[PDB]
DNA sequence: AACAAAATGATTGACAAAAGTGTTAAATTGTGCTATAATGGGAGCTGTCACGGATGCAGGGGA
DNA sequence: CCCTGCATCCGTGATAGACAATTTAACACTTTTGTCAATCATTTTGTT
């Protein structure tokens, strides 16, 4: 079939479902039950879905060649293929109509609200149950009243004539064959205006958008009463002949039966001529068979016969098994197998047994033995390759010169869990596997299996060579880092090669390079690691890519100089020289690449693999029993507090201390003693051995076969050494809460029974969460990589200039990350300078490489403004430059990779392992520099303090460089030290808060005012003298209670002579509104000086147990739910000012420099009656939700808050993730916008944001302009719900609403996507096929 | 008769096996020890006392 | 034998079209059309065909000139 | 099943992963030798041919 | 130095020989009957949870 | 006399005994292949 395009899907007419069929189906018997052929005119026919056998008519008077088109006389089969026994169609015609339950139950009820019916009401008019009228004319009668069973018949006997009323299915069929679309249509258009009500003229322009899609599309309303219903091809619901005599029919013969004969019975009571209690119930239980039919289960779920499971229905065979039905595969040329390890292979190619690969390739076989003339015909080549003769096993070794395999494991997370490889023909049945790459599969080698493919055309040989191959993948697309590090082994023998004793076997000696010193080893002199003298040439790269020698006397052990004689030629020997644990071999190969590239690089990520499992097997490296050096102090350490802590619960025995401060007390003295053991165990694995010179002893680092896995990193570390000889920590039970009494002895002493209840707990709660997270992400995983489906570089650069500013990450007094590490490998939008005027060092915008950043490392610059993808100008896409550079391979992006996938799977691989002192007191920064603060309005005050104001001062410890250091931030009842420009001591508080109350300290001091804090309205009436203080807490704004509410609470501070003394730098008052939780000492009657606190606001932060976070979070932070407790924000910056109150909830104004806005009673607001307030600044208090966000502060603005919370949840568990990953989907998470202006739309539509840019660009760019739109933002699994297509959403999402609404439309998908593009079966126009889809689109509208 | 690999107990905590490995050594310790005074066929006087 | 093709995208620096490229001469050696230029050392014909995109000896722009002589080496024969 | 003299050394790679290695003397003596016992059943039906 | 003759392909119809289009008898398939008194109603179920979008009441707040 | 506010609800995830018209399968055979022999040419061992 040619080059099609664009699957057009629309409603069906009786006309058109009436040419599909061959005939009509008039009998509900399948099979003859004597001799199995299929009946006439049954369900099974021959005439109508053609013939049985191949090239035969039924009887058995055509078999010969000569007939072969003709159609039989007997039974009129006619003589063609058994195949087109699978794509004809009959049809069943209908006695009476019935509603298509698609277009009559689904939510937005389209037969509904096209005739502005409650459904409630057609339902009562489709079981017959009341009468409804059609065309009234001239009585007291609308069109469409409900008159019930009497209403009807007291009416009718008035009038007889003029007046017309049904009821049933062939009532619908009248309404809406009736109605006309036009009319109604511009008739709403003036309906529209009139209506003044924000619920009314927003559904009203929802009925009237529907009516403006059964126009244009072409499809008249009365389609969705069936009248035809058309029946499936006999082949696609066999009735296949199981081994005995059984059928296995499709359960569609079950529900076909029970339409073709209520249907068959029906047109017998029209002709018995049965009364209107029957018939009536006969067309009433038919119109149920037909909806049983095509969505069974909105109704009683016709449970099937003989057996007690629901039938199922065509419309749950589509409906998702979670996925498609068509390709959303199994696949030939396959296998499967136990992978286990050799490691002699290289690092591309892989074992594959003879068993297997004389099985995957045996077609190919097939080519030689006929091409070499070994075998006469194919028949013959087929027996001697069973007999396995001495011939194929050299014919086949031919066939695998050059032919990459495909091992895929089975959960496969991300890209690198495919890697073609070559194979090695082994004998045995396991899959051998290089060790190197068990660590991107994440493959044990404890049972588990690897398939194998074979690409067969001549093409994918190629692209398993190019793309696929394994050495082309040692940087994982995540992030730049390695992802062949040599793991688990091997770099315990690298560790042990590359330590140093203190006195071995020859030291001291001087070697003569690194040839001399690994014989010299060999033969059993000196020892493996001694110290040494040796001689080491290095080269370096200096010029235009040539190498120095320098010859010098490197001071190093033996080891060193024999891991030497492998690295290759540009590394310097200051990277071999260290102890080289796991964190420094990994860089080792790293340097090896941005420095030598990849053809040395693989091959020395060999030699590495060869050395150090060479040099582990003469280590000898066991583990015994008492390798577990147990403290000898672990006694005096657990009896201590165990007698401490018997004399605490003595202070709750006689009352003293109450129980929560003896629960807590009791964690925490544990908690010493917990800490003492391990700080008394690992002094004593650490420096373990202390031999001796040739005069007195000294220590050194250990030798302990449990400490050297601990300190390499080869398997696991201190937080588990600390269990097999320290204390084993303490429990917490189902709650969550810990245990009073830790597990106290170690898995090297036994634990009693008790002990072990109590581990085991945890041991379940770890196994039901790993089964769980493993369930939950990878939901996660297939929402992302369906929205972020149909993104891919198309354009060689965009050139807007238009960017991001890429601060670093300030942690308070530490960094999160380094301003490098977060803008490597990206464009630079406007060229920065020294931070001197006019020392442009960095050009216009080029990649930030690994030189160019350390050039911005040499200088000072703290920002740079970089090129995001979230900001791009092109359409349908990303140009290259705005993404930046990252792959695997180091260049710039390619045009025509395919970002979008790649992007969502490098989020969802992690979460899989990433499932989820607290005091605070003083202001202590490990820095000294100036203080620069923004955002802030603050004062001297009397006190030698410059007053505290509101939560807007951050404290920028500047640098000596012109940079920020730390960042914080000082609420109300915080006194300040320092001013501008004078440091602060070395661990010094500029600035001291109260923690354990939030107070409100005296701007200005006099008499005070009781405004609205009287006794008994806003706290009832207690007495407290000269003392200075009380018990009345002045409650906020929710946690007042109900009596006095007609109260505001704040006590007016008064001047010397009456008046309310006003804020120092605005226009209100002194009237400091003291905040919740407040036992207010302050009582008129005595005089106070400016510069006191006002009232204690207590907040402990004891526990530190109160924050939410895990992977729920990324969950619900990507899908943009609004979080129960919104952030007000300011709408336009102007003049505060309030109004009519006390409505049940309090109210607001905002006025340039009007607009009306409430605000409810829960939130002490943050602002004051004076103030000019900037634009979306937080006016109230809660975590705001993104909605709010980009609806003022910009498209910059959501994803600087997205990107920075999701890379919270990862960064504080270890797991590096580049932020260009979260902003393609930030991208394509707000790509609907909602119009203003008009001009070419209606004014209130949701249209795709390029569509509004295609016209913009057009219609303003010729001589008129004749719109204007508002960006929005839906959560993941709604945006791709609203794509252009219907196939890349009815592939994943709900299936049953994304047919209904695109058939009614008349949709027409283009094609143009990826996973709308695999299901038709073609090449995705992202990658090798991206290049033959230039020539697609320059071949139409053209020649 | 098998060569086991020693990085599977610091992480997997399992202490049973290093344990059962060396009290599976004394056990047949007695077993090389039983049998060479079973094969110079010393006495039964010999063996009651080992 | 060819191990990467670090060395053959040097030339193509696009690495999605030195497959379009090399399968393309690639089938000129197998179905019935040319012969190697460099020499075989008892290698398939997609080595082959990497092996001489290394070389220089091969690209997007040579396999039309190449061919499209054909018509025009054909046209003494197209008469 | 068999208890065989097991020792605690990484060997030259081959026993990387939690794999395991195994001397030729365990083999020969054949202790892991297991024994399983397959059936095949082959029916007459009686056809209408 | 050319055919003595002796078949031998090539060559005719003829016994045979098997096997495919219309009569009888057996079976299968089905059609219509059958007159105590019978009159609502048989009929299964459960330990999920969370998010989202309507349809409805509700009664607070504005002419 | 008119809009905003909870709240219930539903969906999509994860009790036997004559009629007749009917169909196969059977026995029956004509054309189509298989012999199955005698003339029409192509020669037929080495004497005429
Ligand atoms: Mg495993
Ligand atoms: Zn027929
Ligand atoms: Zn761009």
């Amino acid at each position: 079939t040619e080059e099609f395009d664009a699957i057009k899907i629309a409603l069906a007419s009786p006309d058109m479902i009436r040419s599909w069929s061959f005939g009509e189906v008039k009998k509900p018997e399948t099979i003859n039950y004597r001799t199995f052929k299929p009946e006439r005119d049954g369900l099974f026919c021959a005439r109508i879905f053609g013939p049985v056998k191949d090239y035969e008519c039924l009887c058995g008077k055509y078999k010969r060649l000569k007939h072969r088109g003709v159609i039989c006389e007997k039974c009129g089969v006619e003589v063609t293929q058994t195949k087109v026994r699978r794509e004809r169609m009959g049809h069943i015609e209908l006695a009476s109509p019935t509603a298509h339950i698609w277009f009559l139950k689904s939510l937005p009820s389209r037969i509904g609200l096209l005739l502005d019916m409650p459904l409630r009401d057609i339902e009562r008019v489709l079981y017959f149950e009341s009468y409804v009228v059609i065309e009234g004319g001239m009585t007291n009668l609308e069109r469409q009243q409900i008159l019930t069973e009497e209403q009807y018949l007291d009416a009718l006997e008035e009038f007889g004539d003029e007046f017309d009323a049904k009821m049933g299915a062939e009532a619908i069929q009248a309404l809406l064959k009736s109605m006309d679309l036009e009319q109604e249509c511009e008739q709403l258009r003036e309906e529209l205006n009139e209506t003044n009500s924000e619920t009314k003229r927003k559904k009203l322009t929802k009925r009237i958008k529907l009516l403006e899609a059964f126009v244009q599309s072409g499809n008249k309303p009365e389609w969705m009463i069936l009248t035809v219903l058309p029946v499936l091809p006999p082949d696609l619901r066999p009735l296949v002949p199981l081994d005995g005599g059984r059928f296995a029919t499709s359960d569609l013969n079950d529900l076909y039966r029970r339409v073709i004969n209520r249907n068959n019975r029906l047109k017998r009571l029209l002709d018995l001529a049965a009364p209107d209690i029957i018939v009536r119930n006969e067309k009433r239980m038919l119109q149920e068979a037909v909806d049983a039919l095509l969505d069974n289960g909105r109704r009683g779920r016709a449970i099937t016969g003989s057996n007690k499971r629901p039938l199922k229905s065509l419309a749950d065979m589509i409906k998702g098994k979670q996925g498609r039905f068509r390709q959303n595969k199994r696949v030939d040329y396959s296998g499967r197998s136990v992978i286990t390890v050799g490691p002699y292979l290289r690092l591309h190619q892989c074992g594959l047994p003879k068993k297997m690969a004389l099985e995957l390739f045996k077609p190919f076989i097939y080519g030689k033995l006929e091409l070499r003339g070994l075998a006469t015909t194919i028949k013959a080549a087929k027996k001697m390759v069973e007999r396995e003769e001495a011939v194929v096993w050299d014919i086949l070794d031919e066939v695998i010169r050059e032919h990459p395999v495909l091992l895929n494991r089975a959960p496969t997370l991300h890209r690198l869990g495919i890697q073609a490889f070559e194979p090695v023909l082994i004998e045995g049945k396991a899959i051998q596997l290089h060790p190197l790459v068990c660590a991107a599969y994440n493959a044990d080698f404890d049972g588990d299996q690897m398939a194998v493919h074979v690409p067969l055309t001549l093409e994918a040989q190629l692209e398993a060579r190019a793309l696929m191959m394994s050495t082309n993948n040692i940087l994982s697309p995540a992030n730049g880092e390695p992802i062949i590090v040599p793991s688990q082994d091997v770099v315990l023998g690298l560790y042990y090669m590359t330590r140093d004793c203190v006195n071995a076997k020859g030291e001291g000696m001087v070697l003569t390079g690194p040839k001399e010193a690994e014989r010299l080893y060999r033969s059993g002199l000196a020892s493996l690691h001694a110290r040494v003298k040796v001689r080491i040439t290095e080269y370096e790269k200096d010029a235009n890519g040539e190498l120095v020698a320098k010859t010098s006397l490197k001071d190093t052990t033996v080891g060193r100089a024999i891991l030497w004689m492998i690295v290759p030629k540009g590394l310097p020997y200051s990277i071999v020289n260290q102890a080289l644990g796991k964190k420094a071999i990994s860089k080792m190969l790293n340097t090896c690449y941005r420095i030598l590239g990849l053809k040395p690089t693989v091959i020395f990520a060999d030699q590495i693999m060869y050395t150090g499992f060479a040099y582990a097997a003469r280590s000898g490296a066991s583990v015994g029993i008492d390798d577990m050096v147990i403290p000898e102090k672990k006694h005096e350490i657990i009896s201590e507090a165990e007698a401490e802590v018997a004399e605490i619960q003595e202070q709750f025995q006689s009352g003293l201390v109450t129980a929560g401060e003896r629960y807590n007390k009791v964690i925490d003295i544990w908690a010493a003693a917990n800490d003492r053991v391990s700080k008394a165990m690992m002094d004593n694995l650490q420096t373990e051995t202390v031999i001796n010179r040739d005069g007195q002893e000294e220590k050194q680092v250990s030798f302990n076969s449990i400490y050297m896995m601990a300190d390499s990193g080869a398997r696991g570390s201190a937080a588990q050494i600390r269990q097999l000889a320290g204390m084993r920590g303490l429990m917490a039970k189902p709650d969550g809460s810990i245990i009073e009494t830790p597990i106290t002895a170690n898995f090297r002493e036994g634990l009693n029974v008790l002990q072990y209840f109590i581990s085991t707990h945890g041991a379940r709660k770890g196994l039901a969460d790993t089964a769980l997270k493993t369930a939950n992400s990878g939901y996660l995983t297939r929402r992302l990589v369906d929205v972020a489906q149909d993104l891919v570089v198309t354009e060689d650069d965009c050139g807007t200039h238009e960017g991001i500013m890429m601060t670093p990450v300030i942690e308070g007094g530490d960094v999160k990350e380094p301003l490098r590490d977060r803008v490597l490998g990206r464009v630079t939008a406007e060229d920065v300078l020294k931070p001197g005027t006019a020392d442009i060092l960095v050009p216009r915008n080029t990649l930030l490489h690994e030189q160019w950043c350390d050039l911005l490392e040499e200088n000072s610059v703290d920002a740079v403004k970089v090129r995001s993808v979230v900001s791009c100008d092109t359409d349908f896409g990303v140009c290259a430059h705005c993404y930046g550079r990252d792959l695997a391979r180091g260049h710039i992006i390619n045009k025509g990779e395919a970002i979008g996938v790649i992007a969502a799977q490098s989020i969802g691989e992690p979460g899989t392992q990433l499932t989820m002192a607290a005091a605070e007191s003083s202001i202590q920064v490990k820095n000294k520099g100036s203080i620069k603060l923004s955002n802030v309005k603050s004062v001297v005050n009397s006190s030698g303090k410059l007053v505290i104001t509101s939560r807007n001062t951050e404290l920028k410890l500047i640098d000596e460089f012109g940079r920020t250091k730390e960042s914080y931030k000082v609420p109300y009842g915080a006194v300040l030290a320092k001013g501008d420009g004078e440091q602060v001591a070395g661990g010094e508080t500029v600035a001291n808060w109260d923690p354990h109350t939030m107070p409100v300290i005296t701007e200005v001091s006099g008499f005070v005012r009781f405004t609205d804090m009287i006794d008994g309205q806003t706290i009832t009436r207690q007495t407290d003298e000269l003392t200075g203080l009380s018990s009345l807490v002045v409650l906020d704004s929710a946690e007042r209670t109900a009596g006095g509410k007609d109260l505001r609470p704040a006590l007016k501070i008064v001047d010397a002579q009456g008046n309310d003394v006003l804020i120092p730098g605005t226009d209100m008052p002194a009237q400091y509104f003291l905040p919740g939780k407040a036992i207010v000492q302050l009582e008129d009657g005595v005089q106070i000086s400016s510069g006191d606190t006002l009232a204690r606001i207590p907040q402990e932060s004891g526990g530190t147990k109160d924050i939410t976070g895990g992977l729920p979070r990324v969950a619900d932070l990507f899908e943009a739910r609004r979080p129960k407790e919104p952030a007000i924000l300011a709408e336009i910056s102007g003049i505060v000012s309030f109004g009519k109150e006390t409505k049940g909830k309090r109210r607001l104004v905002i006025t340039p420099v009007p607009y009306e806005e409430m605000i409810p009673k829960w939130r002490q607001l943050n602002v004051f009656e004076g103030e000019r307030v900037e634009r979306g600044d937080v006016i109230s208090d809660g975590p705001e939700a993104p909605h709010d966000i980009l609806r003022l502060r910009g498209v910059h603005a959501v994803t600087r808050y997205i990107v920075n919370e999701v890379q919270d949840v990862y960064r504080l568990q270890g797991v590096k993730i580049n932020d260009k990953h979260i902003e393609v989907i930030v991208r394509q998470m707000l790509r609907k916008a909602t119009i203003v202006n008009a001009g070419s739309s209606d004014f209130l539509e949701g249209e795709q944001v390029e569509y509004s840019r295609v016209k913009i660009a057009n219609r303003e760019l010729e001589a008129n302009g004749k719109a204007t739109y508002s960006r929005d933002l839906l959560g993941i699994t709604k945006a791709s719900l609203a794509t252009e297509s219907f196939i890349s959403a009815a592939s994943f999402q709900e299936t049953t609403r994304v047919l209904t609404e695109a058939a009614v439309a008349g949709k027409r998908d283009e094609l143009r996507g990826l996973k709308e593009n695999v299901i038709v079966g073609r090449l995705i126009p992202a990658g090798t096929g991206y290049a033959y889809h230039q020539d697609r689109m320059r071949r139409r509208a053209a020649g | 008769d098998i060569v086991l690999n020693p990085l599977g107990v610091p992480s997997r905590m399992n202490i049973g096996q290093i344990l059962e490995t060396h009290l599976g050594m004394a056990a047949k310790g007695i077993g090389d020890k039983i049998n060479a005074m079973l094969k110079q066929q010393q006495e039964v006087a010999k063996l009651r006392e080992f | 034998a060819r191990v990467t093709v670090q060395d053959a995208v040097e030339k193509i620096g696009n690495r999605f079209d030195l497959v379009l490229v090399a399968a393309r001469r690639a089938r000129q050696m197998q179905v019935g059309g040319k012969d190697p230029l460099v020499p075989e050392e008892n290698d398939k014909t997609t080595v082959i065909a990497l092996r001489e995109i290394e070389e220089g000896l091969i690209n997007n722009q040579i396999l039309d000139v190449r061919e499209r002589q054909e018509q025009q080496e054909q046209e003494a024969a197209e008469l | 099943g068999q208890n065989m003299r097991v020792a605690f050394m990484p060997w030259n790679g081959y026993n990387f992963e939690d794999s395991i290695l195994v001397s030729e003397r365990v083999v020969q003596e054949d202790r892991f030798t297991t024994i399983h016992i397959q059936e095949l059943a082959c029916v007459s039906r009686d056809t209408k041919l």
